[PDB]
DNA sequence: ACTTTTTCCGG
RNA sequence: AGGA
DNA sequence: AAGT
């Protein structure tokens, strides 16, 4: 009754952007990203690539509140990389990560007589 | 042995038939 | 249940004997021998608060009747079959609870009052009332889509019938600490 | 941007008093018989037993924010096995040319007492403890 | 609230996949506060729980009947049998994360019922309404949109 | 109800969804709200003048430390203090990926992450070091329990310097709401709404690294070891010895009765102490017995929920069952119930509950422990009625 | 339903305690709070 | 299932809820009260069947 | 009342498995136990489903319009 | 052979039991997530009643028709209603079944998932179908009738993941555990008066090497090899459970990528 | 007692109550229901005037 | 001889 | 008649 | 349960 429509968890509403990045004032070389429409499925994967990075010095991420699905991570990398690009790296990664993870599934699958 | 004593479970045996002839409202019937 | 000291084979002994009991499931399978023939057998008696003062009961028949002539530790500390006196003897004593109480789980392992507020309690739980709810027209009822029996069950709720008509479902429960919600 | 202590002790006992990967170790200094160290440490990490030959090294460098890796390329100045960082808390003189010093390293607390070391312990959260062998 | 006068109302309601799961895949249908056991001493309860869970896996009633033999020594034998830890304790993982708790959570079916009060049957505003007809005051009661 | 002036407080609306009225958790006690079924009023100002009155005369953070008592009236409640113990022991240490979460967490960070406690082999942050960011600069308190060195053996009491925890668990005791207490230090120094941020601040640290620890209770916590048991046993045993050693010395005219007291009063009050002094020692036992991994033990120890009677009535004995002081009277002819043979003064008939809650009662044990609760109830529903008379 | 067809009123020295003589006649534990505690009695 | 042991007046369902009250024709003995020129009374509340 | 398709906890299907388990019960004689492992129930769960349900539904059609 | 590997233990066409090393806990619970709810399956959503005369009520069928595990094969080929241009449904993004029964038997009639037809075009494509796993080919038991009871009703199934509603579950429990020695000190043992006796040991012990006590802890070490089982409901194979789930992750992925490109 | 020193009021709403440990100290959840029954007079004003006649 | 209070909130 |  |  003042329940929220279930869609409201994955799909976009009015005019709102997935990516909203903004800088932080704390510390240089800092960003402060929000998520729109996301939940821990792609904050803890993408702040624990972002920790296989060397040139990343700060990674974290919050679910500042659970009836509300949207994420807040925060990247702070060594001067001269750029944050935006740290988390453009560490995204191909995990495609290229899962894309051998589906041809190893595959090949192992086809394999079974069951 | 039809005369041996009775154990524990056995007097759920005769509550069974309590409430069997009896019933849980009987007080407000009878 | 009716002790006599009466008994050419031993000592103090109940009325009650193993061969009446099976007379009774005899009767029991069939859905001869009812309640009210274990009332003219005089194995069993009517007592009110009044007759209760003149009289020694006994708690368990089996343990409170024959003499001592090892101990679990788990179970709870019991006292004494000390007593020669015995005029009768408890049915059971789990019957000294009425409707409400005989729905909780090990009451005896629980706080005094925790009960009296379960036995206040189950009188706002949902649930099928009856068999006949769409045939009658009540002003508010409440019926579970799924009621469950319970895992945990008292052998007085056979008589109550809420293995038949249930209050609640079986939760598959967690007792943790998370999002401190 | 220099050491402030060195000397080597040994354990006299190791105490894991409930505690489960801490022990409070005692010892006393090969050197002068007037230094005595009462010290918690990571056990589950570093462990210690009784009668060990171990440097005890103080130190106020090698602020700010703290960087984790490229270290490899960096100067670590750890020889030492065992390092940690915490502050001072208390400077209690007992008598004569006595003196002990109290660190916290983030609740591992370590008590210091010798005579010498006057003119380097100070009163700092820029404190570092580096322990080999 | 269960059959052990333990009142409770929802505080949120959490999906599968942000629920603490058990190895085996299991995850709970409900989420109870340490805190309220031991003020209460309703140990009943954990019994219920421990009892109820061996009855699931034997698929045999378990007798929470008052006056009886049945030690918690006695069930912790029989859930042993079944391959759990014995005082009903199983290794939960941060539906978050994935990462293992460093606790153990007292994990098993327990009796839950659902009770009359709802809170959109409960729920009340009002801002300028109905008023008496002698005192010219807000009338009474959520239905008639009382102040 | 309303008798306090901090049961009415003024707030800053936020619009949820779901049809609760959500509440800090802090905040529960002032106003004495559990979330069993329990509702709330909310009224709203019109004129930009009663919302002066409410904003700045009794917001929640100026109504923080209260005058009932001159200490604060709100301080940290269940899940946040029981995790705060469990974060802060010397035993507790997070690792980098954690950390950063943490710090994150904590909305007014310096976005500075600080060294750790450990530079390899491995970086390790302790509790206390990543708590101690929830803290404010400034922030001066020092306090010793029993046996507390500058050197705490025990991690004993509490030592914050400038904003830094340097030995001792945090519980009821600092960041409870106590005299003393960081709370009372903080609104007293810091400000109202400075204190007012911490509470969060300190949640939000805790909740999360304890929402990722987990906390648990089961029966396993009331379970003591079988030796303790055996001790246990004979320890009630040899007190109902002492108590049928007195009751022999009462039949035979050889007790002497206290002065201004009856023969029997003089008997009586020596059982009732026997039995009470055995239900204390067998508690005390098991509370021993108990390791630090037992979790009702961790929660009487952050002080979160929970006593020694009730470690002790569920895992030792109940203890004797009184009403109106004198235990179990005579109802029927010389006897408590039919199952006893008149004249019987002994702890069974006069209704000492032998067993713990685990090891299950007897119907004799039962029903007297039933009469105990009734009394009780009765109390609890006329002291409320007079008590609130008295207040009016 | 069962425990409403088993319920008992009393009427108006000190009744609402838990007297000795209810064994086995009236339920310890199934009565209300507040002002009938121990006046409504359960069978 | 349903039990009876109650009534349908105009329209509802009626249980006659169990009057508790003190047995008559019973002889009992008070000691009346410290302030009072009566010690102790023998009482009989005493009706026909 | 009318056997739940798909287990509240975990989600598997059991809607199906009711005729069959009143079967390995009646006609096949088996203990409740073993019947809800042929029917291959392994977490408890799904067990309770099963194992708890009262098929209220059987007493409704007993009702004539 | 690359990155992440996998070695399948068993197979079946309900249960995949494999073993996922080389890889991020952090990956292979994100893994765990999105089969759980983001697959998207088709389940009936609307159920527009015709006549019921049954014991049971119009929404309490309604709900239980929504449970009713529908072929999700072919399912990529099926728009997503919201995103179709037609008002309601059509085709392309929804498919009809209907529904009718009656109670023609003395005995008890009783109302299966076999007893849906599907009445849309299927436009060839493997979708709609409802899983029949039973042995006698029945399905789900929707309902029961005596004599009567007339079941009539049209049912619309769409698109959907379980984020949005339970029914949408592609996959039941999901089995995952890691480090069945506690190597990593990931969690602290409970106990009574030993921690080792007092609690089972994992199946998967066998498949890790056991502690070997006279070592110190490393503390150097990280969780990789994650001793994992999928169960499929019936609607998608349990491969493709695996394998839609590696997807539909990677694709939500791409997508931040994607609307990183955008800004 | 009833009509004076107490009365019913305008401008009140009452609901379950509910913990949230995201919330601050001093705010108080509000569903939006209630929060679209409950109103505040706000006058017309050169600040306000425009963020007034969008809402309005 | 004679009066008055007793916590706060669907029909 | 019922909740805290 | 008190107090004109
Ligand atoms: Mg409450
Ligand atoms: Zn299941
Ligand atoms: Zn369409």
């Amino acid at each position: 009754m003042n329940a929220p429509d279930r869609f409201e968890l994955f799909l976009l509403g009015e005019g709102e952007s997935k990516l909203k990045i903004d800088p932080d004032t704390k510390a240089p070389n800092a960003v402060v990203i929000t998520f729109e429409k996301e939940d821990h499925t792609l904050g803890n994967l993408i702040r624990a690539e972002l920790l296989n990075d060397r040139k990343v010095l700060f990674a974290a991420y919050k679910v500042e509140h659970p009836f509300f699905a949207r994420f807040k991570l925060r990247i702070q990398t060594t001067e001269g990389y750029d944050p935006k690009d740290a988390l453009k790296n560490a995204c191909n990664s995990i495609i290229n990560k899962l894309g051998a993870l589906k041809t190893n599934f595959e090949t192992e699958w086809n394999l079974q007589t069951l | 042995d039809e005369s041996a004593p009775i154990t524990a479970e056995d007097s759920w045996a005769v509550i069974s038939a309590f409430f069997r002839e009896k019933g849980l409202v009987s007080q407000q019937l009878d | 249940f009716i002790v006599e000291d009466d008994e050419s084979l031993g000592h103090k002994e109940l009325k009650v004997r193993k061969g009446h009991i099976a007379k009774l499931m005899a009767t029991e399978y069939q859905d001869e021998y009812t309640w009210s023939s274990l009332l003219n057998e005089g194995l069993v008696e009517y007592i009110d608060a009044e007759e209760e003062e003149s009289i020694l009961i006994a708690m368990q028949p089996e343990d409170l009747e024959p003499a001592e002539a090892d101990v679990d530790p788990a179970k709870r500390i019991r006292v004494s079959h000390h007593a020669t006196t015995f005029t009768h003897c408890e049915i059971h004593p789990s019957m000294i609870l009425g409707v409400a109480a005989s729905i909780i789980p090990f009451p005896d392992h629980n706080q005094s009052p925790r009960n009296t507020y379960q036995s206040a309690m189950g009188k706002q739980a949902m649930g099928v009332f009856l068999t006949n709810y769409n045939v009658r027209m009540d002003t508010m009822a409440n019926i579970l889509y799924y009621p469950q029996k319970p895992l945990g069950t008292t052998r007085a709720m056979e008589y109550l019938k809420f293995r038949e008509l249930p209050a609640g479902q079986n939760a598959i429960v967690a007792i943790a600490c998370y999002s401190g919600y | 941007s220099n050491t402030l202590f060195d000397d080597i002790f040994q354990v006299s006992e190791v105490d894991p008093g409930r505690y489960n990967k801490v022990c409070r170790i005692e010892a006393a200094s090969t050197t002068q018989d007037q230094c005595k160290l009462t010290l918690d440490i990571n056990v589950e990490l570093f462990p210690v037993a009784a009668q060990d030959s171990l440097t005890v090294t103080i130190a106020s460098s090698l602020t700010r924010s703290w960087r984790p890796p490229q270290a490899g390329d960096r100067s670590l100045a750890d020889d030492y096995d065992y390092v940690m960082y915490g502050t001072a808390y208390k400077f209690e003189e007992v008598s004569k040319d006595l003196i002990a010093v109290y660190y916290s390293f983030g609740g591992l607390l370590m008590r210091l007492e010798g005579n010498y070391r006057n003119l380097n312990n100070l009163k700092q959260e820029n404190a570092y403890l580096l322990i080999r062998r | 609230a269960s059959r052990h006068g333990q009142k409770g109302t929802i505080g949120i309601t959490y999906r599968r996949e942000d629920m603490p799961f058990t190895a085996e895949g299991i995850v709970p249908d409900l989420i109870i506060n340490p805190h309220a056991i031991p003020s209460r001493m309703t140990v009943a309860h954990l019994i219920e729980c421990l009892l109820s869970k061996v009855a699931a896996l034997s698929g045999n009633e378990g007798d929470a009947s008052p006056f009886t033999d049945i030690t918690v020594e006695g069930i912790s034998k029989l859930l042993r049998e079944h391959g759990y830890q014995s005082r009903g304790f199983e290794v939960m993982y941060n539906g978050h994360t994935g990462k293992k708790l460093m606790a153990q959570i007292f994990f098993g079916p327990t009796y839950y019922q659902r009770l009359r009060h709802m809170v959109d049957d409960k729920i009340h505003a009002r801002a300028r309404g109905p008023m008496q007809v002698l005192t010219r005051q807000p009338v009474e009661g959520r239905s008639r949109d009382g102040g | 109800p309303s008798l306090h002036k901090m049961s009415m407080m003024a707030h800053r609306v936020k619009v949820i969804p779901y049809s609760t009225f959500r509440l800090n958790l802090s905040v529960t006690s002032p106003y004495n709200a559990d979330f069993d079924g329990d509702e709330m009023n909310l009224h709203v100002p019109q004129s930009e003048e009663t919302r002066a009155e409410l904003s700045q005369l009794c917001a929640v953070p100026l109504q923080i430390v209260s005058p009932q008592s001159n200490k604060p009236c709100m301080g940290i409640v269940q899940d946040t203090l029981c995790g705060i113990r469990k974060l802060t022991l010397r035993d507790t240490f997070i690792e980098l990926d954690q950390v950063l979460n943490m710090l994150y967490w904590v909305p007014d960070w310096d976005g500075v992450i600080p060294t750790p406690a450990i530079i390899k082999p491995k970086p390790l942050w302790s509790g206390k070091q990543i708590l101690s960011v929830a803290i404010p600069n400034g922030i001066h308190l020092q306090r010793f329990d029993e046996g507390t060195t500058l050197l705490s053996p025990k991690d004993n009491g509490m030592l914050i310097i400038d904003g830094q925890i340097i030995f001792g668990v945090v519980e009821k005791k600092t960041v409870g709401s106590s005299n003393g207490g960081l709370i009372h230090v903080v609104t007293r120094e810091k400000g109202p709404q400075v204190c007012a941020k911490l509470f969060g601040n300190i949640q939000k640290v805790v909740n999360f690294w304890l929402l990722h620890n987990g906390f648990s209770t089961g029966i396993g916590d009331t379970i003591a070891d079988g030796p303790t048991m055996r001790e246990i046993t004979e320890t009630i045993a040899e007190a109902k010895k002492k108590v049928l050693d007195v009751t022999k010395e009462a039949q035979a005219n050889l007790l002497t009765a206290k002065h201004g007291m009856t023969l029997r009063e003089s008997f009586e009050d020596n059982v009732v102490r026997f039995l009470n002094e055995a239900r204390d020692k067998a508690g005390r036992l098991a509370e021993v017995n108990l390791k630090d991994l037992n979790n009702v033990k961790q929660m009487v120890m952050a002080g979160s929920k929970g006593s020694f009677i009730n470690i002790a009535q569920m895992s030792a004995c109940v203890g004797q069952q009184s009403v109106e002081g004198k235990r179990i009277a005579f109802g029927f002819v010389d006897r408590t119930l039919p199952h006893f043979s008149k004249d019987d003064y002994s702890p069974e008939s006069k209704g000492f509950v032998e067993n713990s809650y685990l090891r299950g009662l007897t119907p004799q044990e039962f029903f007297f422990h039933a009469m105990g609760g009734r009394e009780g109830l009765i109390d609890t529903a006329v002291k409320t009625a007079e008590t609130g008379y008295i207040q009016r | 339903t069962l425990s409403h067809l088993r319920r008992t009123n009393t009427p108006i020295a000190k009744p609402r305690q838990l007297h000795n003589t209810h064994w086995g006649l009236v339920c310890p534990a199934e009565t209300p709070e507040g002002q009938a505690c121990g006046l409504v009695k359960n069978l | 299932f349903d039990m009876g042991g109650y009534f349908i007046i105009n329209g509802s369902e009626k249980v006659l809820i169990a009057q508790e009250r003190s047995a008559g024709n019973i002889v009992q003995v008070f000691k009346k009260a410290a302030p009072s020129p009566i010690s102790h009374v023998a009482e009989i509340r005493s009706a026909l069947e | 009342m009318i056997v739940p398709v798909r287990c509240f906890s975990c989600g598997k299907v059991v809607g199906d498995k009711w005729e069959s388990y009143l079967n390995l019960l009646q006609e096949d004689e088996l203990d409740e136990g073993t019947a809800l492992s042929r029917l291959g129930l392994k977490r408890y769960c799904c067990r309770r489903m099963i194992l708890t349900h009262v098929d209220l539904i059987e007493k409704f059609l007993r009702y004539n319009p | 052979e690359e990155g992440p590997q996998v070695k399948i233990r068993e197979a079946s066409k309900d249960n995949v039991d494999f073993i996922l090393s080389n890889v991020d806990l952090a990956m292979a619970n994100s893994l765990r997530r999105v089969m759980i709810a983001e697959i998207p399956t088709l389940a009936i959503d609307s159920v527009e009643v015709e006549t019921n005369t049954t014991v049971l009520a119009d929404e309490f069928i309604a709900h239980r028709l929504g449970l009713i595990p529908l072929q999700s094969m072919d399912i990529e080929q099926l728009e997503y209603s919201r995103d179709c241009f037609c008002e309601d449904h059509c085709d392309k993004c929804s498919v009809v079944l209907t529904l009718q029964a009656f109670g023609e038997s003395e005995s008890t009639t009783n109302v299966y998932s076999k007893d849906l037809v599907i009445v849309s075009n299927l436009m060839g494509r493997n979708i709609g179908h409802p899983i029949i796993q039973d042995k006698e080919g029945n399905g789900v038991l929707i309902c029961k009738l005596r004599k009567g009871q007339e079941l009539k009703l049209t049912c619309v199934a769409k698109k959907g993941i379980a984020k949005e509603h339970a029914k949408w579950g592609p996959a039941a429990a999901i089995e995952f555990e890691y480090d069945p020695w506690n190597k990593l000190k990931h969690t602290d043992y409970w106990y009574e008066q030993d921690s080792a006796k007092e609690w089972p040991q994992s199946k998967n012990c066998e498949y890790e090497d056991p502690p070997n006590e006279g070592d110190p802890f490393d503390y150097k070490a990280q969780a990789d090899t994650f001793y994992m089982n999928v169960e499929s409901v019936g609607s998608i194979p349990v491969d493709q459970v695996v394998v839609r789930g590696i997807d539909t992750l990677q694709k939500k992925v791409a997508s931040i990528l994607l609307a990183l490109t955008q800004m | 007692r009833g009509n004076l020193m107490g009365k019913r009021v305008d401008f009140s709403a009452r609901t379950v109550i509910s913990g949230d440990p995201n919330l601050e100290l001093d705010q108080v959840g509000v569903p939006k229901s209630i929060a679209k029954t409950l109103t505040y007079p706000e006058v017309v004003t050169p600040y306000n005037i425009d963020r007034l006649t969008q809402l309005v």
